[PDB]
């Protein structure tokens, strides 16, 4: 519920402006993959997930 | 002080597994496996670790904008935040990140290896510092650990203590990566660790050797010989000091080390009373196998204990040194035993080199460095033979065992690595192009003709 | 993907007076069919494409629950743009208008379907290797279009102009001899 | 940090040959900033504060100035091929002027072997390629006033009006020596083409010869100070004869 | 499932490019490569199932 309360913000960063930008998206996904715990660790955990 | 460019560097890291810290170096053979593997090095006092495949070297340390520019078409010092190109000094394959899975991580697993990836998309690796005490733009030093990330996969060079044993990849997260100055800019006409050469007794044509292969004597029986094996693989033997870092320092007179035979990968020693036996690389605990140099076989007090960190003093010239050696344990000096009847004397000229109690006053081993691809050849001999013998032995495991619909054999079947190695050797020994100019064609067919011959001095056919 | 999905469009046809709450699915997959508009694979009619076409036709026909006319236009373009992927295959989809839509003399919704059916005769000029009963029935389509639209249905301009088309790569002397057709 | 950012700015546009106007406009203020900084660092030790000098010698200033020179050589070489950026070129020359002024006042007539000339020598030879580039720049393109009035330049002036073509400069300066065809084609790149009829070479030489004089005098002054206050370095001697 | 739905909707709206530059670029295809190395197919179709 917290992460769903988040990320509609980040969606709205890039949503209506169709096919949004890369200067934002690159840093977004880079910071995101650099912290894999921000994913569902049930999915993207440190091991079997 | 710091790693200048066009230098020779090795990786080093640490990982405790047994509630005991363990120094894990990294290496990769090249031929037969594009993948890399780890290298424990902590046990140097009781076993020598392999110290050629780990050694890589530098080409260029630049900005990523400069990287993006050179992708679209001098001597320096390493800096943080720089991309870096590495070269595997043995196989000449540049080190990159790859697109393969292993250990069931089910992710961007990206099993690290090396290839001919001179195209700069993935062989480059972005440098960072390891801690907040350092920062970007700082001139990087020696001995500090580092965090290193790919350009193409932008994932940390990862040491995976996975569900299995310990493993390496660039899959998940950081690992502290050190850069030991394994070697540096050596000097002309001098020796360092890792070198290989022919060890010439006499003045004109006579040198060290070993028994030719396809012999039931196991080739533990060191001899001398004249001017035939002076162009073959047997008379080449590697050295390495007992250190890890700055192993490519210049080794001086009376300097301790081990000596490896390049082809068999075996070491020399006196175990109990068996003479100069060629010991394997497990029973090699730096007393039987530790040897030094001697200007003459006279008694010196043996008080040369003066540790060095840099390049050090060069002294040893090739052809003028005329070295001698005493075993550090027993003190006894190398000499031919001069055991030979009339039949063996008139027959095959073959002495028996032995650490004599005093020796003769004509040992005087002047030297001829070999600075050639043939070192690479001999390492390929060792790797290929070590693969094919265990391969055929695994074949012989089930040879007299027609299975049933069940467990078919015992051990695994080494298949993929040998296939890769086979096509690699095919590309290695392949002829030159007919369209080329005559001169280079002649030089290259000469080179492979030599290499064809060099694959019979250690058999490589039978 | 259409093999795995296609029963879900079949569930989308469930709309008489009963569902009335799973409309988020209806507008959701109103927004996840424009990819099918973007693409024209699947010529050979291997899969049950009669089922998908009948789903599309009954879904545009189904106005008993949420449609929200913008998505009606979207689904209608989905039905219209499918003519540039078929190879004259879906005989169930070419006769279903004969059983549903061509029977309808421009009542409410069959006028867009007539405009959609107008595309196949544009192929049929020097093409459309005919089917027997389909080529028997489509002149009845022509006849009711040319009598009912004259004098039974209204005589409005936009009404008659909705399907004011020929739909005839017809023969010269005759085309068919079916069961005796004195009068319907 | 400033010059590091400037070098990252350089490598971006290095793929290009022409520069955008707002990029040049930002480059102007970025150079003016460093000009003020160089004037400041001069005014610390212009008037010799020796502890300042000894702290500076053990600083990271050397990396900064070599990176400055590395960007400068490539940038001025690229900049000089078009009229619309010679403003930026001369502003860079002004920055180089202040930088060499700092390098002079760092000495303030120093001792023979006070480690200052030595560290200068080290950064010089480490900066060899770009030193050669800028030296080549000046030793080539000063001569736009050398060849004025030369007989073997006026041999091929095929214009009574004197507004001569482009290729007069091509023919009458490779036929004539003390030039080089790269400089020829680069100069006519810099020249006003006007469909290859007029050059107005008086203004062409008037705009270009002025600031190079000042900066060449200052850098020659540096080199003479460095040669006199320390002999016995043949890498230096190479740079002298260059 | 709403959380992971918003995640994948973001990542779809955080596409590395569109048809403009995936033709004429590799860096955005690098981002696509990192993406596809993280998430595979054959489970999204499972999510349809």
């Amino acid at each position: 519920c917290g992460g769903e309360r988040y990320l509609d913000f980040l969606r709205f960063a890039v949503f209506v402006n169709g096919e949004s930008v890369e200067e934002n998206a690159n840093v977004v996904v880079r910071l995101l993959i650099r912290k894999p715990e921000c994913f569902g660790p049930a999915l993207r955990g440190e091991g079997g997930s | 002080q710091f790693l200048r460019t066009d230098d020779e560097v090795v990786l080093q890291c640490s990982a405790t597994v047994l509630k005991e810290q363990l120094k894990l170096c990294l290496a990769a053979e090249g031929f037969g496996n594009r993948l890399c593997f780890l290298e424990p090095t902590s046990n140097a006092q009781n076993v020598p670790p392999d110290l050629a495949i780990c050694c890589f070297t530098l080409e260029q340390s630049l900005s990523v904008r400069a990287l993006q520019e050179m992708l679209a078409n001098g001597h320096r010092t390493l800096l943080y935040g720089h991309a870096i190109l590495l070269r595997h000094a043995h196989s000449r394959m540049y080190l990159s990140c790859l697109t393969t899975s292993r250990s069931m991580t089910d992710k961007l697993a990206f099993d690290v290896g090396l290839q001919e990836d001179a195209t700069g998309e993935a062989c480059w690796w972005t440098m960072h510092p390891a801690s907040k005490q350092r920062s970007e733009g700082e001139k990087v030093c020696v001995g500090d650990d580092l965090i290193l990330v790919s350009v193409s996969s932008e994932r940390y060079l990862h040491l995976s203590t996975a569900s299995g044993e310990l493993q390496v990849d660039a899959s998940f997260m950081q690992t502290l990566w050190n850069m030991n100055p394994i070697c540096s800019c050596c000097e002309e006409g001098y020796v360092t660790g890792g070198h290989v050469l022919r060890l010439f007794h006499g003045h004109m044509d006579e040198c060290l050797t070993i028994s030719a292969a396809d012999s039931d004597d196991q080739r533990r029986l060191v001899y001398y010989e004249g001017g035939a094996v002076c162009t073959h693989a047997r008379s080449l033997w590697r050295l390495e000091p007992l250190r890890i870092s700055w192993s490519g320092s210049h080794l001086r007179w009376g300097q301790p080390l081990r000596i490896r035979h390049v082809t068999t990968g075996r070491y020399l020693a006196l175990t109990e009373d068996q003479g100069l036996v060629v010991v394997d690389a497990c029973k090699a605990h730096t007393k039987a196998t530790s040897f030094c140099f001697r200007v003459s076989k006279e008694k010196l007090d043996t008080a040369p204990k003066r540790d060095v960190e840099g390049m050090g003093p060069p002294e040893i010239k090739y052809g003028e040194s005329l070295c001698f050696v005493q075993h550090v344990a027993s003190g006894l000096w190398l000499t031919y035993a001069a055991p030979d009847p009339k039949a063996l004397r008139l027959g095959v000229l073959k002495k028996k080199a032995i650490l004599h109690q005093e020796g003769h006053m004509d040992d005087a081993l002047f030297l001829t460095r070999c600075q050639q691809e043939e070192s690479q050849a001999a390492r390929m001999i060792h790797s290929t033979a070590g693969l094919y013998n265990q391969f055929i032995k695994g074949l012989d495991s089930f040879s007299g065992k027609p299975r049933g619909s069940g467990p078919p054999a015992g051990p695994a079947l080494p298949i993929e690595a040998v296939i890769l190695s086979l096509q690699d050797l095919i590309g290695y020994f392949e002829p030159p192009s007919e369209e080329l100019q005559h001169e280079e064609k002649q030089s290259k067919l000469r080179s492979l003709r030599n290499r064809q011959s060099l694959f019979q001095e250690e058999g490589m056919l039978s | 993907h259409v093999l795995d999905v296609g029963f879900l469009p079949d569930m989308r046809a469930a709309a008489s007076l009963d569902t009335a709450t799973f409309s988020t699915t209806e507008m959701a997959l109103a927004l996840n069919r424009y990819l099918c508009l973007a693409v024209l694979p699947l010529i050979t009619k291997c899969a049950p494409l009669f089922a998908g076409t009948e789903h599309r036709a009954i879904m545009v026909d189904s106005m008993l629950h949420t449609v929200y006319r913008l998505s009606r236009g979207r689904s209608l373009t989905k039905a219209q743009r499918d003519v540039i992927e078929d190879c004259l295959m879906a005989l169930c989809r070419y006769i279903r208008p004969s059983m549903l839509q061509h029977l309808l003399r421009r009542l409410v919704f069959d006028v867009p379907i007539l405009n959609e059916f107008a595309k196949m005769p544009l192929k049929l000029l020097t093409n459309h290797y005919e089917r027997c009963w389909k080529y028997y029935c489509l002149p009845t389509g022509w006849a009711n279009f040319g009598v009912t639209s004259e004098e039974e249905l209204h005589l409005t301009r936009k009404l008659f102009w909705g399907i004011f088309d020929s739909l005839a790569h017809k023969k010269y002397d005759q085309e068919l001899y079916r069961m005796a057709m004195p009068c319907l | 940090r400033l010059q590091e950012s400037i070098s990252d700015f350089y490598w971006y546009y290095s793929g290009k040959d022409v520069i955008e106007e707002q990029g040049k406009r930002n480059f102007s203020k970025a150079m003016s900033v460093a000009k003020q900084v160089f004037n400041s660092l001069t005014e610390y030790i212009q008037g010799p504060c020796t502890g300042n000098q000894q702290s500076l010698a053990h600083s990271r200033l050397w990396d900064a100035v070599v990176g400055f020179l590395h960007v400068f050589a490539h940038m001025m070489m690229k900049l000089a091929q078009d009229s619309s950026q010679i403003e930026l070129l001369k502003e860079l020359l002004d920055l180089q002027k202040d930088m060499v002024v700092m390098l002079l006042s760092l000495l303030e007539g120093n001792v023979v072997n006070g480690m200052i000339a030595r560290q200068m020598v080290d950064m010089l030879v480490e900066s060899s390629s770009n030193v050669e580039m800028i030296l080549k720049f000046f030793d080539m393109f000063l001569k736009l006033k050398d060849i004025v009035g030369s007989e073997a330049f006026q041999d091929y002036v095929t214009d009574p009006r004197g507004l001569i073509s482009k290729k007069d400069f091509q023919k009458a300066m490779d036929s004539q020596k003390q030039f080089t065809g790269p400089e020829i084609q680069f100069l006519l790149s810099c020249s006003e083409a006007d469909e290859n009829e007029m050059i107005n070479f008086e203004e062409f030489a008037n705009r270009f010869q002025e600031p190079a004089r000042d900066i060449g005098f200052n850098v020659a002054v540096l080199l003479t100070n460095l040669s006199e206050h320390v002999p016995h370095d043949p890498r230096l001697r190479n740079f002298l004869e260059l | 499932m709403s959380f992971y739905a918003a995640l994948i909707d973001l990542l779809g709206r955080c596409a590395p490019e569109m048809h403009l530059i995936q033709a004429g670029k590799g860096e955005a295809l690098r981002i696509r490569a990192i993406l596809r190395s993280l998430v595979p197919l054959d489970d999204l179709v499972g999510i349809i199932s």
